[PDB]
């Protein structure tokens, strides 16, 4: 734990002292060192400590950090996926912004103080405004959307944290507190409602992903959406369980509506990135509902599905980025003959799309099975609703694949050595998780 | 020759596109097709949905006539000239348990009423 | 049903289990189905020619049971007054 | 059009390729090209067959260790020659063999 | 020994589809058939050990495949009599199809990838059949679904093939969704996914409906048969595998493995699918389409027989195994005819000098379909028709389907051979190698062995029926065959047109269901997220 | 049942003593307790030490239950595979025990919103028995099936 936190603080620090020409090499080595430190944290985490594997405090309640099941999986996912983002990004400015965003996100996951959690997650607010609104390839609209949505949700969460700190006297997760207040529950909930895109607060995500760089999109879908599940498991369910049980019919309505409307909206998309973004929104609904059931099957299923998404969505966003670099287009209508012209890109694309559809040899299948079982534990109709509407994902994915698969094309647009190197870890991880090493 | 056959290339778009042009599938070969055949444009055989419905209206009664008699008009006693297969008591009691079994229609049995109520079981789990 | 009483069951539970006879086939003809089954499996491809005595005997017993079932049906129908 | 310099490195059209059919020879696919027939195929196939037999041996070992027969076969089964966990056959009547 | 077959097929898939650059076209023409021959030897051993000698075996590969809280499933294979019989049939047909593909696919650029997909397809079918738990069956069900998507759409530059693959994928998604719901119901109230503990004497109707809805997808029954006819876009070897064994049979296999079906529904749905499929096949003018509609009709017969009696499951599986051989033969022969004539239309076929083996194999497969006495198809079909007499409704419809089946089958045989030559005066030829002759030898061997060995234990057991009622299927078949040879008109042009349009199920889906789907998508996106909730 | 503040503070002091006794000797199995800390608190959250210890005990118990269920399933599968066609009569007991284990594991910590897992349809069968008894005694006509002897392989 201490090694992981130290490496996390060293990665932004290293950039200040690098030669400005060695920046990319140093950043890659630091990312790998952070991954190795995360593996060490996993090694030093004994299952015998059932509640929290490790807790460290550095002199205050704010500096209380600790790892649990959700935290451990998300932290390992962030450390696994960061090297890919690093190699995909060029320039000191871009590296600095990305490394600061990563440090803030990775510190947020392990934080056990609500106020510290807020301080670390929302520090990366201007950096995303600047990243999504970059000079030539960025959109100011998307930056404004994401920034305003984040500020409003996090401010509500902050108000709830202030009330809990005033009333109980502490806001640390390790101190058992329960609250029946509905205003405070709503304040904590609104952050989760926005961060994990749920209809009608999902509009910020697609704009940000489309106008973000591939490293940014990969980080966003891979781990930024997951930060909601850490807040739910660590900062919402322990204190506001009563309000989740009181509002379960409403929670279920909003989650199922998000899943349905997002699936239908994905059908009208002509941009590959927008298709992947709306697929993520649809997938987040099952995770949110499963965790809200407050059952063992649901919490485990939600975390597992989150890992599966955090392994499948970065792959699709990476392949889309590679294709866009080769062709300078994201319109499905312009891209044809990709099967014949890019047999190697096509194979990986088909594999990842099969993963997104929750086929058996993919992590998504196991995760979905567990989440559906949790819903069936609640009610049979709850499970049936989700299972039936899954066909809509098939229709859009099939239509996209069919449009891309065949036609006439005069351009050989296949992946280079660098592109295969970038996806190989993701492919291997997907396969390993698919075979049951979740 | 299966491979290398000539094909006609679809002309490049030269006019403003309709908003719902995503309903058309064009790979670059000349004969493009709707996303679902028959949704619009030429219909196979020049047969509308109304024609198909009128056909099904003519056909449905003739097809349903055999099934309606036995299922509704006929009764267990009159459906067949024999009783269901007779089994020893130990075998019969176990076989009667199966809701989808064939021994539940034995009117001769003194447990007919219970077996008939078992066959018409619960629509959904009570718990 | 009472007028036409069931025949005696030659096959015991132990024999039917030992011959792996499903429950559905335990219908007063199980001994003959055991004979036929053992012969059919003993001759995998030549059973149609070789194993004909056992099939004949089973079919005869089945015929007698079918006649009993029809008799029971007629008796029940007469009791209810339909015929 | 004057073929590019790299075209010397690329392979020719195979015997099975129809003469009219034109394909780009630069494209790489893991499953192979349009008509394949590479030189050295006979050796590659022999290596493949050897890897197949070795994997079959490993699979056979694994299966034999994990094949659990809990009910006696009606008659002699081929598995007895190679696997020692087969219960002694009992016939339909019940007699042990 | 039991694992070996699956290993051989998956190896042949990985080798041809990942190492085809090294192996070559010839290397796939060796490794494919060699692996399939080895798998046939293993499947034969399995069949002898399990079916003939009653020795079921369970092989647990690993435990805790899914281990979340109470929910626990393991990757285990139980070879029961149903599994052994299906394994044998599947591997025999796949070995024949692999031998067939050596010459048929020589004119196709990716012969290595085709062989790889065929072997992976066979492997997933063996996983589905041999699974010991519902999760393993789902793994096989999805694997065959994906392999069908990758094989029907093999010709990507044809919009019809890609649409046919999308259609298959969507229909199979709806079906596997109903299956997943049923498996969740069964796990929740029985505690396990294993078929041994899955047994429930009384099941709520919901589970029965969900199981049936799941099964009707792969086994194309009414309302879910749209994809089968379209699946003709794919190459002929794919059609033989899907129709004869891999896809259509899975639904029946699921229904027979877990007897949760309801008698009232299965009988009506089956008899309806039999009649409709026969009527659709009457109108059809493509050789490959007629054999698909024939497959639909036969599936209707198998589904219908489950309702009639307790032995219906045995009768259905017996028909399934008998049907796979002759139907595979019909598809392979149709493909060879198409290849030799460069034509897909029945009008342009005619008498022409050919190979004796192919013409005989076509005649014998057609006779098995027709119901010619003392043939494997005859015994498996009479077992169904004779036992269906008790259900008056099912019997009448099934006899009418027998008539229509005979009529189209006889018409097709007359058109392909007896009729004078109908194609143009142009040079066309397809020379058959010894590999094709071996493939037809294998199919004929299966057909012959089926007569000697039989399909069900209760096949020749007496059905206590009057002689006139027992021999009626034969008279109806003969009458249909005679009417088909005369090429007489049976229906008015209005009905012939209706049957050519396949009942207009797809026209209904396009005009109403697809329009509603895209209007829901328009309201969800254009009107709302990008309309009401989008800033100027 | 009322808890006075004096009693609450007394229990708090006792809990602190229990913590001090646990702290005196190192234990690698501290978070896998074999016995719960008994209490009469209205809310377990009041005493944090009791809450965490009891939660760890509950997790330990649930893990044990899950493994027991897996063992029961293994004996049921072996029994089913050994008997053959006599499985229905001979494996009724093992199946009954396995289903009981499944219910105990699932029901103990189902959650606030989860329904009881009716493995074996015992609750449905009981409800149908009560409905039948009431209809028969009151002279009503029952629109539901009568209770079944066996509804599953075991229960
Ligand atoms: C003892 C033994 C020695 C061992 C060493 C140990 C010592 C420990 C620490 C010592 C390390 C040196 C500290 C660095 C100081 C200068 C850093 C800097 O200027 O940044 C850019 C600078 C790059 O310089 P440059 O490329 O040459 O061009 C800059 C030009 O001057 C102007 O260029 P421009 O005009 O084009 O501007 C473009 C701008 C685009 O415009 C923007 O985006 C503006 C956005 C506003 C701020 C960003 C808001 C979000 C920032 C979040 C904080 C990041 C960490 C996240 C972790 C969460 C923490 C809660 O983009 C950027 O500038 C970079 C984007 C990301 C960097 C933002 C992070 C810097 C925050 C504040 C810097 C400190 C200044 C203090 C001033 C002191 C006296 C003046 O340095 C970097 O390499 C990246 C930043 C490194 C961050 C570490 C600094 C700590 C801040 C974290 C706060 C935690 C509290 C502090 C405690 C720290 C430990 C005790
Ligand atoms: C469900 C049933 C069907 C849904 C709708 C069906 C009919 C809707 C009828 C309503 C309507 O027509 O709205 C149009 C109308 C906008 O006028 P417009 O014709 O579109 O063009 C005017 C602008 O210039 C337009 O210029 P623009 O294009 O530049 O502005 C566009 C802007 C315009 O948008 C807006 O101004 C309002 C956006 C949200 C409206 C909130 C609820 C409205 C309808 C909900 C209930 C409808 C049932 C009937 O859209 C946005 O960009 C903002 C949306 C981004 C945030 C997303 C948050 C969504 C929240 C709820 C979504 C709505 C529910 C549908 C999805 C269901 C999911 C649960 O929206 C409103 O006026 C809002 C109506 C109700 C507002 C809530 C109550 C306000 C509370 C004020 C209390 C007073 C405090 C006193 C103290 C004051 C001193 C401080
Ligand atoms: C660009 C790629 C080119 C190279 C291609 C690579 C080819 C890959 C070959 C495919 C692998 C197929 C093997 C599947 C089995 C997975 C192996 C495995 O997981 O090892 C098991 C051991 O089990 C085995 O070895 C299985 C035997 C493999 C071979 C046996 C027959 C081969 C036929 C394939 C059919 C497998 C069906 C399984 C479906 C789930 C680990 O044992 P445990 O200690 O119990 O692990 C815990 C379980 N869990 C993973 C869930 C955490
Ligand atoms: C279960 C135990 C063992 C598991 C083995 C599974 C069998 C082999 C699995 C190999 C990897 C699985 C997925 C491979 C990547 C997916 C892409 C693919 O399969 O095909 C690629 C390309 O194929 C490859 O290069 C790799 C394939 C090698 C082996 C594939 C065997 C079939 C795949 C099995 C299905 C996966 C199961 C997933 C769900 C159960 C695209 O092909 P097409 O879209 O048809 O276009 C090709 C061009 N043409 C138009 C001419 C057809
Ligand atoms: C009543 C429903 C009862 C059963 C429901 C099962 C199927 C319902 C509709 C089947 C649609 C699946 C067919 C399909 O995917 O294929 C289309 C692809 O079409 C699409 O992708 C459009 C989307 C349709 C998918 C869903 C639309 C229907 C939704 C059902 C209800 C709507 C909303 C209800 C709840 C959401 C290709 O069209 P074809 O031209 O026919 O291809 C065949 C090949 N050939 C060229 C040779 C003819
Ligand atoms: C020879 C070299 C081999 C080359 C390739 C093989 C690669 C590894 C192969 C086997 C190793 C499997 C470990 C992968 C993850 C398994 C994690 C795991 O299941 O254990 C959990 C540890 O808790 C934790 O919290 C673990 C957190 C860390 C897990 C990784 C998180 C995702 C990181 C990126 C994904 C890549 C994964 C690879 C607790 O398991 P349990 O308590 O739930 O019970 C188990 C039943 N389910
Ligand atoms: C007691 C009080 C009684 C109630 C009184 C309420 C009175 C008003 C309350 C509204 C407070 C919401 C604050 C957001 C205002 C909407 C955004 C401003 C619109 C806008 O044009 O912003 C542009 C881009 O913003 C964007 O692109 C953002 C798009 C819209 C943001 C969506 C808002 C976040 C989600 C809303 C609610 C979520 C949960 C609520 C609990 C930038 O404009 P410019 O820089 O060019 O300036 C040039 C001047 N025109
Ligand atoms: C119309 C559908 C509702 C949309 C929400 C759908 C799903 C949201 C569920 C979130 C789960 C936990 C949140 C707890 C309650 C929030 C909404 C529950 C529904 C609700 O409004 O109930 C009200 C009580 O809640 C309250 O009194 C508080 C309402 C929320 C306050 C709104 C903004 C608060 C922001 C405060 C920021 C932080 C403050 C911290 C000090 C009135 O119901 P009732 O019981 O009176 O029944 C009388 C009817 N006959
Ligand atoms: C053996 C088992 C049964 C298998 C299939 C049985 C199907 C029987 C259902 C058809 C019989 C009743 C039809 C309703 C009566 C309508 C009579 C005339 C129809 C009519 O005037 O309008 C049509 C409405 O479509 C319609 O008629 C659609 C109504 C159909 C109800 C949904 C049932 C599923 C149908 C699936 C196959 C049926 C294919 C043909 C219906 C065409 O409307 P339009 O497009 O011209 O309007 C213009 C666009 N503004």
């Amino acid at each position: 734990m201490s090694l992981y936190l130290f490496m996390l603080f060293l990665q932004p620090l290293s950039l200040s002292f690098v030669s400005r020409s060695f920046s990319k090499i140093s950043s890659l080595m630091m990312s790998f060192a952070t991954l190795w430190s995360a593996v060490y944290m996993w090694f030093t985490s004994n299952g015998a400590n059932q509640t929290f594997y490790q807790v460290v405090s550095w002199g205050s309640d704010w500096s209380t950090f600790g790892v649990c099941y959700t935290s451990l999986y998300i932290s390992l996912l962030c450390a696994f996926i960061f090297p890919i983002c690093v190699i995909l990004v060029q320039g000191y400015r871009a590296l600095s912004i990305l490394i600061c965003i990563q440090t803030a996100v990775s510190l947020s996951i392990v934080s056990l103080h609500m106020l510290a959690f807020y301080a670390l997650f929302e520090s990366s607010l201007l950096l995303f405004f600047i990243l999504i609104g970059r000079r030539k390839y960025g959109s100011l609209s998307a930056a404004y959307n994401i920034s305003i949505y984040t500020f409003i949700s996090a401010l509500g969460f902050l108000i709830s944290a202030f009330w809990l700190n005033w009333s109980f006297g502490s806001v640390c997760a390790l101190l058992p507190n329960e609250e029946a207040n509905s205003f405070v529950a709503f304040g904590i909930f609104i952050l989760l409602w926005v961060k994990a895109p749920l209809v009608p607060f999902h509009l910020w995500l697609p704009e940000a992903h489309v106008y973000a760089p591939t490293a940014g999109s990969v980080l966003l879908a891979g781990v930024l959406l997951k930060i909601s599940i850490v807040g739910l498991h660590v900062f919402f369910l322990p204190i506001c369980a009563s309000s989740i049980v009181k509002a379960f019919p409403l929670i279920l309505s909003i989650c199922l509506g998000s899943f349905i409307f997002s699936s239908f909206s994905t059908l009208k998309q002509i941009d590959l990135k927008k298709i992947v973004a709306y697929s993520s929104i649809s997938h987040m609904a099952i995770v949110f509902l499963s965790s809200a059931t407050n059952s063992g099957l649901g919490i485990q299923g939600a975390v597992l599905y989150c890992i599966a998404h955090g392994l499948i969505s970065p792959g699709l966003f990476l392949l889309v980025g590679i294709l866009y670099k080769n062709t300078n287009t994201k319109l499905v209508f312009y891209l044809r003959g990709l099967s014949q012209q890019a047999p190697v890109w096509w194979s990986v694309w088909v594999f990842f799309m099969l993963g997104n559809l929750a086929f058996p040899l993919f992590p998504n299948f196991i995760a979905e099975v567990v989440c559906l079982s949790a819903l069936f534990k609640n009610h049979e109709l709850y499970a049936y609703a989700f299972i039936f509407f899954s066909f809509v994902g098939t229709v859009y994915s099939s239509t996209v694949l069919g449009r891309l698969k065949g036609g006439v094309s005069s351009q050989c647009v296949d992946a280079s050595r660098l592109d295969v190197i970038s996806w190989n870890p993701l492919v291997l991880a997907t396969v390993v998780t698919g075979i049951g090493y979740m | 020759a299966g491979a290398g056959g000539p094909v006609k290339l679809s002309p490049p778009v030269d006019k403003p596109l309709p908003y719902n042009y995503d309903f058309w599938m064009d790979n670059g070969i000349y004969p493009g097709q709707p996303i679902y055949d028959g949704m619009f444009g030429s219909m196979v055989g020049n047969m509308s949905l109304e024609y198909m419905a009128k056909g099904w209206l003519v056909l449905l009664p003739i097809l349903s006539a055999p099934f309606v008699y036995e299922h509704c008009i006929a009764d267990d006693v009159t459906r067949n000239p024999f009783v269901p297969r007779q089994y020893p008591s130990e075998v019969r009691e176990f076989l009667a348990l199966f809701k989808n079994g064939f021994v539940l229609n034995d009117y001769s049995q003194p447990d007919y009423e219970e077996m008939k109520r078992r066959q018409s079981g619960l629509l959904t789990p009570i718990y | 049903a009472d007028r036409f009483p069931p025949p005696k069951m030659v096959a015991t539970q132990e024999e039917m289990d030992n011959a792996d006879i499903p429950y559905k086939y335990r219908d007063y003809c199980a001994h003959l189905i055991i004979d036929f089954k053992e012969c059919r499996y003993g001759h995998p491809l030549t059973w149609r020619i070789n194993c004909a005595h056992e099939l004949h005997h089973y079919n005869k017993c089945s015929y007698i049971e079918f006649k009993r079932r029809v008799a029971i049906a007629i008796e029940e129908k007469k009791r209810r007054g339909l015929m | 059009v004057p073929e590019p310099p790299y075209a010397k490195y690329l392979a020719n059209k195979s015997h099975y390729c129809p003469p009219d059919f034109h394909y780009s020879r630069e494209i790489y696919a893991p499953y192979g090209g349009y008509f394949n027939d590479p030189k050295g195929w006979r050796t590659n196939t022999a290596i493949a067959t050897l890897v197949m037999l070795a994997g079959a041996y490993a699979v056979f070992c694994f299966g034999n260790a994990r094949e659990e027969r809990l009910r006696a076969p009606k008659g002699w089964i081929p598995s007895q020659l190679w696997n020692d966990n087969v219960p002694t056959p009992v016939d339909y009547r019940g007699k042990v063999l | 020994m039991f694992l070996l077959a699956v290993y051989f097929l998956f190896f042949s898939a990985i080798a041809n589809g990942f190492f085809g650059r090294y192996l070559g076209v010839r290397g796939s023409q060796l490794l494919g058939p060699s692996a399939l021959f080895l798998a046939l030897l293993c499947s034969g051993t399995i069949f002898y050990e399990v079916c003939i000698q009653g020795c079921s075996t369970n092989i647990k590969l690993f435990e805790n495949f899914v281990y979340s809280n109470e929910l626990n499933v393991s990757a285990s294979f139980l070879y029961d009599p149903l599994a052994a019989t299906m394994t044998l049939t599947v591997v025999w047909i796949s070995c024949a199809v692999h031998a067939y593909q050596n010459l048929y696919m020589r004119g196709d650029g990716s012969q290595t990838l085709f062989t790889s997909y065929l072997s992976a397809f066979t492997g997933f079918m063996l996983i589905l059949v041999a699974g010991q738990n519902l999760v393993m069956l789902f793994i096989g069900w999805e694997g065959i679904g994906v392999c069908s998507y990758l094989l029907i759409g093999y010709y990507g530059s044809r919009v019809s093939a890609v649409k046919s693959a999308n259609k298959s994928l969507i229909v199979n998604k709806i079906s596997d969704g109903f299956l997943l719901g049923s498996m969740l119901y069964l796990w929740f109230y029985t505690g396990s996914f294993s078929y041994c503990s899955l047994a429930t004497f009384q099941i709520p109707d919901v589970v029965s409906i969900l199981v049936l809805l799941g099964a009707i997808g792969k086994s194309s029954q009414l309302f879910f048969h749209v994809w089968l006819a379209d699946a003709m876009e794919g190459p002929t070897p794919v059609s033989a595998l899907i129709h004869a064994a891999t896809l259509v049979t899975a639904g029946i296999y699921v229904l027979c493995k877990l007897n949760l079906h309801s008698q009232s529904a299965v009988g009506i749905l089956g008899a309806a699918t039999a009649l409709m499929g026969g009527l659709f096949g009457l109108a059809a003018n493509d050789l490959k389409r007629v054999i698909a509609f024939s497959t639909c009709s036969q599936l209707g017969y198998m589904m219908a027989v489950l309702s009639t009696c307790d032995d219906g499951a045995d009768f259905a599986m017996g028909h399934l195994v008998s049907h796979a051989g002759f139907k595979a033969t019909l598809f392979l022969s149709a493909g060879l005819s198409i290849a030799k004539e460069n034509n897909n239309f029945l009008n342009r076929y005619g008498s022409r000098q050919g190979s004796p083996t192919l013409s005989f194999a076509t005649t014998i497969a057609s006779l098995n379909l027709l119901g010619f006495p003392e043939l494997g198809g005859f015994y498996s079909k009479e077992s169904i028709l004779n036992n269906a007499y008790i259900n008056q409704g099912v019997s009448i419809i099934l006899t009418l389907a027998t008539f229509l089946t005979a009529f189209y089958t006889s018409k097709v045989l007359a058109q392909l051979y007896l009729f004078p030559y109908g194609n143009g005066r142009q040079q066309k030829s397809f020379d058959i190698d010894a590999t094709t002759l071996i493939c037809f030898g294998l199919l004929l061997s299966e057909m012959l062995l089926r007569i000697f060995t039989g399909s069900s234990l209760s096949q020749n057991m007496t059905t206590n029926l009057p002689a006139h009622i027992k021999n009626l299927p034969f008279w109806v078949a003969l009458s249909g065959a005679l009417s088909g040879l005369a090429t007489t008109n049976l229906f008015s042009s209005n009905f012939m047109r209706f049957f050519g349009n396949r009942g207009g199920f797809d026209v209904f889906y396009a005009r109403k269901c697809s329009n509603v789907f895209y209007h829901n998508a328009y309201v969800s996106y254009t009107l709302l997220d990008r309309g009401f909730l989008k800033l100027y | 049942t009322t808890a006075t503040i004096e009693e609450r503070r007394a229990f708090h002091k006792e809990v602190l003593d229990i913590v001090q006794s646990k702290l005196a000797n190192k234990n690698s199995e501290w978070a896998r307790p074999e016995e719960p800390i008994l209490h009469n608190l209205k809310s377990e959250k009041e005493e944090p030490h009791v809450y965490y210890h009891n939660n760890n005990f509950r997790v330990t118990r649930q893990l044990i239950h899950f493994e027991k269920t897996k063992i029961f399933e293994d004996e049921l599968d072996k029994c089913m595979r050994t008997h053959g066609e006599a499985k229905y009569r001979k494996c009724q007991e093992i199946a009954k025990r396995f289903q009981a284990s499944c219910r105990v594991a699932s029901n103990l910590e189902r959650g606030p919103n989860a329904r009881k897992r009716d493995v074996g349809f015992i609750y449905q069968n009981n409800k149908l028995r009560e409905l039948e008894k009431d209809a028969k005694e009151l002279g009503l006509n029952n629109p539901f099936p009568p209770s079944s002897p066996r509804t599953t392989i075991g229960y």
